RNA sequence: AGCAAUAGGAGCUU
DNA sequence: CCAAACACAAGTGGACCGTAAGCTCCTATTGCTTTAAAG
DNA sequence: CTTTAAAGCAAACGGTCCACTTGTGTTTGG
């Protein structure tokens, strides 16, 4: 994790994703001054692992295309670090049900 | 004349659920038509010679394997004017992949 | 020559025949229907391989109408001729422009210009058949023939054999 | 109509000079492919039967629906009457009566002894069981895909199929 | 007549003979040709100086 | 999942008052004399006091009670609203079970407690919107039911059920029997086409309507815009 | 059954396969080649074959019948024909992608100027979507301005080498700017070099930039040769007893067959460069304007009535076009309309139809043992006295008007036979007012015959229909089976909409008068 | 919306519909797989046998 | 292959409006179309009718086959699932 | 046993 | 370690497509004019 | 000298998309 303060330039950017087997993620400064996770707003996200997964498409006779998704950038997959692929499970409130639980897929 | 069943009528239905309703409405009391597929290229432009009982596309040189199909008969004029416009519509009784 | 060959029969049922031995009433409407067809796609359904024991499985109402259709799936003995494929049979008539021979369900004539040149045709022997020095052809005979062309017509098909070739004709 | 596993055969741009049929060549249809499929789906070996597989498979089939039709309870001219319509006894007569006028091996016994000898392509294999040969002239000449395959195998195979071969 | 687009249409219309009073108000009609091709319902409003 | 024509809004019972209120609504203790059911509602009512293996259910449900209050004002419903719309209307199931049963002269009450407690729980363990023994459908069906069960759980308390609607066994099965059967009811039909009834039910409403408001508010929310008035 | 037998076996249509039509199926699937423009034969009984009005297209009489299938005006669908053009045109619906080929390949060799070497587009294959995938390659690959030969010893990819053309667009006409190396020649592009260019594209090359092997091949996007539609999708029409005029697209496909004449008439004899471009340009737009009327920055195609030419396009879009006014929307038989009244004395679900409505309007009632009875005291009765029957249906579709049967009580119904009865008591029919603007808008209501020939509902169904008295109209649909009679009264009928799930409230009440009086 | 361009588009890619929306079915005339046609109906054999052998086909 | 074996079927044991809505059509259809009634027939004579007597008796002999989205299927007779 | 099309204009009920 | 020219990134101007539903009536127009050929 | 048939000829404001302009960064090579 590289936190950096004014800007990453495009040019530098792209050697970002070129180091593999390694993963830099970047962020800045400012937008780290909130935990975003701690809004009221926003509902805890849970990353499953790949036997969760699994079950999860299995249960629901699913493909990986047929789930609601979430991009790598959204905030909340930039800041739990979300890999393509990989599905967060979201509880939330519900004024019909009380609790609700949500999955979305990685894009 | 006759009165028009027109899309927000369609969606009313659709609310309902009743899908024979909505078949019966835009077929057997509007223009239902019947034409013939061929079952390779899957044009409509199957000769049908229904008196002597015999069918031929003769682009795909095809006479066994030829399809009927229900269809509005608006439909069918769509798909003619998009042939008219070089655009092929291919309509297939069977799904691969 | 015959081949098995899986095939299938949509069918259409009306209401009025829904009763308690439906499922043998299409069993023997299957066993009537298709054994004897010929079909340009597959050759001729001889029999058909368990007959008695063949599954209709679940039919589905068609929307609008009220009658059913069935996919009765089974594996059958279907006959058909290939072009350059040698076939014995039998002949079964005689005349002067060649002879007909039965092959399979089907009879087969060969024309006179592909005949060998050392038979020759009697309209006076009893009985009256082709002869040679060392060949013979009546009726009742055996004939190892080649087909030499198949014409595809839906009910009933004829194949235009050839004589001409060596190890071929009288045997 | 009668329609089988064969199914889409869609239209692509290109057309196949390789449709047209010779039976000396290899060349039998858009049907017979190579790997054959079941009513299942599932993969399965072409099936090419020679004279013998049929005839018993045939005998067999007729008697197990007289035995049906009887409820539980010996001649091809009175066994094909077990279909339905004047054709279809007049077919079946006349191809039973071909199965009998050339049927070299005249039982289960030594029709399970060939299929165990033989199982190489299943056409040449039941025209084999079908056409008598005296030597390896006969096959290589009447059937010419023997000649670029060397498995040849013609001479003690073709012997012991004749010294198998009932009398008649 | 050529030009039928780009020109006004609706400037004669059939006198209406239905009633009197119909006809007495067809002759005194008038008509802004702005167009219904426009949500602007500025014009549509009546104004003070219409008294 | 349930049917938007099948619910209809009722109170929270264990979200509104005072802890006082609620300690007093729903407590009951065994060994206390003064505080435990009226004697004048229950045939058993001499054998209830000082007993143990029955005092050990009433703290269960109570328990049970005092996690639903916490559970519905920290995490769904914060600001207090206790009126809302939902499924079986209780309310009459109980007044129409009053009505059969002739609940009139205050007769001893032959339910025993912990005939209560069990039949609340299987009914608790009966509402089913998803069927399956797997462990996400186990997962989404508690999920599904939770403000329902919190719903039945603070109307069916054993101290409400023994002195303020009076039932005996009878009217309990009736109860038990009608909730599962009408849940069952208001279940929304699979095939249901709710994306059309959804998009008529908002779009009806606007042909009868600094803030910006109204159709051109909606026009900006549908027509998600950039920037906004 | 109103369809005489055919053989094959009927089914629906699971799968759409969209694709361009290439010039060797369109010359298959045609039946005549048009070539003549004169509409009649010299004005002379039967026209000229090989014009657009020959009978292999099919027939458009009623006791006439086409002469490349042999059927009746009821069931030839029309035949398509073929006119081969004289040089090759732009299909005007291509053209931007036209271009965008024509940036992204190399325009010498038919190569994609980039390469799997480059990470970057080695990536922007591996997208499954065509769209997606042409786009992503297409953003990169059109600003390389050459086709390098070796990719980035000496490997050769086997490239050319021949720099990039700076592609443009005005209005028909592919320019393509070429700078050299100053002065940057600008030449045009015609449809024809392109055609060449197109043909030479490899089937994988084809394949990355998104198009197909078997149903969209680049170059079909050029048409050469044109399809002529049967005179179905343009007939001819009567005006005052003996006059005819014919539909925009034969007199567009007789001006585009003068062009292709005129263009012929150039190649053959002098021709000093500025008439070939002219007529050739004819041509395309003649062919433009055939598929496209609404092309920007030009005129319109015009009829000398000043109109301009209904093209094909515009026949297939707006809420009067295929889509939306046949399509989505169409008009249906057994319908009626009048203005609704209203009953206090009517129940709920009940809706009163006038005596001649009733009359008008019928439902086929399949002949059985419990119904043989009534529906012969029907026929008896008439198709002018209630309750009566209009028609009678045999067991093979042939009609037996009631009318001008003189002989009505000589008719015994046979079973399985169909009897088109009026309309009577408690039969479910839709009733519907517009705006149908949610689901309780149009319901099914039980019928109740009544003169006077307004419709009757009660009062306390006209809050979910919007309706009132001062004037509506509503209208009724009369399910013609007994599928749509059972959907209609167990999901449409009134009393199972009184709860509505839009704000889960009843919707019908007590008004109007019953709730003052009940006050 | 776009009629004429989307289908343009669908030409140009060899898009294949699987036909399994509303919209879809409504102008081929098909049922749609939608409220009463998300479901087909069979016919039972296990129930049928039960019934008297002389309402049979003959 | 695609069809779920009678133990592990996870739909709703009851029969819902369209699948009822369906079957009643179908059914009267049917009887309209003089086929057999498994039913006492007393004094109705509409065939819908008929068919309602027949299907709360459980007497109607049709199959709901019921699409997953993932074009799998379950096979409910009507007389096993509930008719409220 | 067979009753044109396209336009414009004025209206009806929301 | 620093100079530089061209590889590489956005900001920006100006193209198209669409605008409730259903219904009724009446009225007008459906190519026209000029030139050439044949009787 | 007149009539019929065929061919030719006129003068409303918003927003997604596409790449040319404006601008920043690299990293060779001294
Ligand atoms: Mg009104
Ligand atoms: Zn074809
Ligand atoms: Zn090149």
């Amino acid at each position: 994790i590289f936190i950096y303060q004014n800007n990453i330039t495009p040019s530098a950017n792209k050697m970002i994703p070129t180091v593999s087997p390694a993963i830099i993620e970047t962020f800045q400064e400012s937008d780290l001054v909130v935990n975003i996770t701690h809004h009221e707003l926003v509902p805890k996200h849970i990353r499953l692992s790949d036997g969760e997964k699994s079950q999860l498409l299995q249960r629901y006779k699913l493909k990986e295309s047929q789930l609601p998704r979430i991009q790598r950038e959204d905030p909340v997959a930039r800041y739990l670090g979300l890999k393509r692929g990989q599905v967060v499970k979201i509880i939330r409130r519900s004024e019909t049900s009380g609790r609700y639980a949500s999955y979305r897929i990685c894009l | 004349g006759g009165l028009r069943f027109g899309e927000m009528e369609r969606d009313c239905m659709i609310a309902h659920g009743a899908a024979g309703f909505l078949k019966e409405r835009l077929m057997e009391a509007s223009d239902a038509f019947r034409v013939h597929v061929c079952g390779i290229c899957g044009l409509m432009s199957v000769i049908a010679n229904l008196k002597k009982n015999q069918f031929e596309c003769r682009s795909c040189k095809n006479k066994t394997n030829i399809y009927q199909l229900h269809i509005p008969y608006a439909a069918k004029l769509l798909f003619q004017e998009l042939m008219a416009m070089n655009i092929a519509p291919r309509l297939y009784t069977e799904r691969s992949g | 020559m015959f081949f098995l060959k899986d095939l299938s029969l949509i069918l259409t049922l009306h209401p009025s025949y829904f009763g308690p031995q439906m499922n043998q009433y299409l069993r023997e409407k299957l066993l009537t229907d298709v054994e004897g067809t010929c079909t340009g796609q597959f050759g001729y359904i001889v029999t058909v391989l368990d007959g008695m024991n063949i599954d209709v499985g679940k039919g589905r109402i068609i929307p609008g109408s009220g009658s059913a259709e069935f996919e009765v799936k089974y594996r059958a003995v279907v006959w058909k001729p290939f072009k350059g494929e040698v076939v014995d049979a039998i002949v079964s008539n005689v005349s002067p422009i060649g002879f007909f021979a039965d092959v399979g369900p089907l009879n087969v004539f060969v024309s006179t210009r592909l005949i060998p040149d050392n038979l020759v045709y009697n309209p006076s022997n009893s009985p009256p058949a082709y002869m040679s020095n060392d060949e013979l052809i009546t009726k009742g005979s055996k004939v190892r023939l080649k087909v030499v062309g198949t014409r595809t017509d839906v009910n009933e098909i004829y194949a235009i054999g050839s004589i001409k070739e060596d190890f071929l004709g009288a045997i | 109509v009668s329609t089988s596993t064969v199914g889409a055969r869609r239209r692509r741009a290109k057309q196949q000079v390789d449709d047209e049929e010779n039976a000396t060549l290899l060349r039998l249809g858009p049907e017979f492919a190579l790997k054959q499929y079941d009513h299942d789906g599932n993969e399965h070996d072409l099936i090419a039967l020679s004279l013998s597989e049929s005839r018993l498979l045939i005998r067999e089939a007729l008697k197990a629906r007289s035995r049906a039709r009887n409820g539980g309870v010996i001649d091809d001219d009175e066994l094909a009457k077990v279909t339905s319509g004047a054709v279809a006894n007049g077919v079946v007569k006349k191809t039973l009566d071909y199965l009998n006028t050339f049927a070299r091996f005249k039982d289960e016994e030594t029709c399970t002894a060939v299929d165990q000898l033989l199982h190489l392509h299943p056409f040449e294999i039941a025209q084999l069981s079908s056409l008598g040969c005296e030597d390896v002239d006969e096959a290589i000449t009447l059937i010419p895909s023997l000649a670029a395959k060397k498995e040849v195998n013609l001479q003690r195979i073709l012997d012991e199929l004749n010294r198998l071969e009932d009398p008649y | 007549q050529k030009k039928a687009m780009s020109s006004r249409a609706g400037v004669s219309q059939v006198l209406n003979r239905y009633t009197y009073s119909s006809t007495l108000s067809h002759l005194r009609r008038t008509n802004t040709p702005i167009g219904r091709d426009g949500k602007l319902a500025k014009p549509r409003q009546l104004h003070n100086t219409h008294w | 999942g349930l049917d938007g024509t099948q619910v209809e809004r009722q109170t929270i019972d264990t979200i509104p008052g005072s802890d006082k209120a609620f300690h007093k609504r729903y407590y009951v203790d065994l060994m206390d004399e003064k505080n435990s059911i009226k004697p004048d509602v229950i045939e058993y009512a001499a054998d209830i006091l000082g007993d143990v293996e029955l005092q050990k259910e009433l703290n269960s449900e109570y328990e049970q009670l005092v996690s639903d209050r916490k559970f519905l004002r920290e995490i769904v419903f914060v600001n207090g609203d206790h009126n809302w719309p939902l499924p079986v209307n209780l309310r009459r199931i109980i007044q129409n079970a009053q009505q059969i049963f002739h609940l009139d002269r205050a007769k001893a009450s032959d339910l025993t407690i912990p005939e209560i407690i069990h039949g609340v729980r299987d009914l608790c363990k009966k509402l089913f919107v998803l069927r399956g023994e797997n462990e996400l459908i186990k997962e989404a069906q508690q999920n599904a039911t939770s403000l329902f069960q919190c719903l039945v759980r603070a109307r069916l308390a054993t101290r409400r059920i023994l002195e303020e609607f009076r039932l005996n066994r009878d009217a309990f099965e009736w109860v038990l029997g009608t909730i599962e059967a009408q849940f069952q009811r208001s279940l929304v039909h699979p095939g249901e086409m709710v994306g059309v009834i959804a998009a008529q039910s908002i779009g009806e409403p606007a042909t009868q309507m600094n803030v910006t408001l109204g159709v051109p508010r909606l026009k900006e929310i549908l027509n998600v815009a950039k920037n906004i008035k | 059954s109103q369809f005489p037998y055919s053989s094959a076996p009927l089914r629906s249509v699971k799968e759409v396969q969209f694709g361009l039509l290439s010039p060797e199926e369109i010359r298959a699937i045609s039946v005549v080649k048009i070539e003549y423009p004169e509409i009649m034969d010299e004005s002379r009984q039967r026209p000229r074959e090989g014009g657009l009005n020959d009978p292999k297209l099919g027939s458009i009489d009623r006791n006439f019948k086409c002469q490349t299938c042999g059927e009746g005006m009821a069931e030839c669908p029309g035949h398509f024909g073929h006119m081969e053009l004289a040089k090759p045109v732009f299909h005007i619906g291509f053209i931007p992608k036209i271009k965008k080929v024509c940036e992204c390949i190399c325009m010498n060799c038919g190569k994609l100027l980039l390469d799997e070497t480059n990470p970057t587009m080695a990536q922007a294959i591996r997208i499954r979507d065509p769209k997606k995938r042409f786009n992503a390659v297409w953003q990169l690959c059109k600003t390389k301005m050459v086709c390098e030969a070796d990719a980035p010893k000496v490997v050769s990819r086997g490239g050319c080498g021949n720099t990039q053309p700076v592609v443009r667009k005005d209005g028909m006409k592919l320019w393509g700017t070429w700078k050299k190396s100053a002065q940057p020649e600008r030449k045009l592009l015609t449809p024809g070099e392109i055609l060449n260019v197109f043909k030479h594209i490899s089937p994988e090359d084809c394949f990355r930039l998104g198009f197909n092997e078997d149903y969209a091949r680049p170059e079909w996007m050029i048409i050469t040769v044109l399809p002529v539609p049967p005179p179905q999708v343009r007939p001819s029409i009567a005006m005052d007893e003996t006059t005819q005029g014919q539909d925009d697209l034969t007199h567009k496909l007789s001006d585009i067959l003068k062009a292709n004449i005129n263009v012929q008439k150039l190649e053959m004899d002098g021709s000093p460069q500025h008439i070939i471009n002219e007529v050739e340009q004819l041509l395309q737009f003649h062919v433009a304007t055939y598929m496209d009327n609404d092309i920007a920055g030009q005129p319109q195609a015009l009829q000398k009535s000043g109109r301009p030419v209904k093209a094909i396009r515009a026949r297939l879009k707006g809420k009067e076009g295929r889509l939306r006014g046949n399509l989505m929307g169409k008009r249906v038989d057994f319908s009626a309309r009048t203005v609704i009244s209203g009953d206090p004395n009517l129940e709920l679900d009940q809706v009163g139809v006038p005596i001649s409505i009733a009359k008008t309007l019928s439902y086929p009632e399949t002949v059985t043992q419990y119904n043989i009875h009534r529906l012969t005291e029907y026929v008896r009765n008439g198709p002018n006295e209630h309750p009566g029957a209009k028609y009678v249906i045999r067991d093979n579709g042939d009609r037996i008007d009631l009318r001008y049967h003189k002989r009505a009580g000589d008719i015994v119904l046979q079973y399985g036979w169909k009897v088109e009865r009026h309309l009577m008591d408690d039969d479910p029919v839709l009733f519907n007012r517009q705006p149908s603007l949610h689901k309780m808008s149009m319901m099914a209501h039980r019928v109740k015959v009544m003169p006077y020939s307004t419709f009757r509902l009660n009062l306390s169904v006209t809050s979910p229909y919007n309706a009132d008295f001062d004037g509506d109209e509503m209208n009724l649909h009369v399910p013609q089976s007994e599928e749509t009679r059972a959907e209609l009264s167990q999901l449409c009928a009134v009393p199972l909409q009184i709860v509505s799930p839009q704000s889960n409230k009843p919707v019908m009440g007590i008004v109007q008068d019953t709730l003052c009086g009940v006050r | 919306e776009e009629t004429v361009e989307i289908l343009f588009e669908a030409g140009a890619a060899a898009e294949l519909d699987d036909c399994r929306g509303v919209s879809e079915n409504v102008m081929l005339g098909q049922l749609a797989p939608m409220g009463t046609g998300a479901f087909d109906v069979m016919i039972d054999e296990k129930l049928l046998t039960s019934l008297p052998a002389d309402y049979a086909p003959t | 292959e695609l069809a779920i074996l009678k133990e592990e079927r996870t739909t709703t044991p009851y029969l819902t409006k369209y699948e009822r809505a369906r079957i009643l059509g179908t059914r009267a259809l049917q009887i309209s179309m003089n086929a057999p009634v498994l039913v006492d027939i007393e004094g109705e004579t509409d065939p819908l009718q008929i068919a309602m007597k027949e299907l709360s008796q459980r007497k109607i002999p049709l199959v709901i086959r019921r699409y997953l989205p993932d074009g799998s299927y379950e096979d409910w007779g009507c007389d096993e699932l509930i008719v409220d």
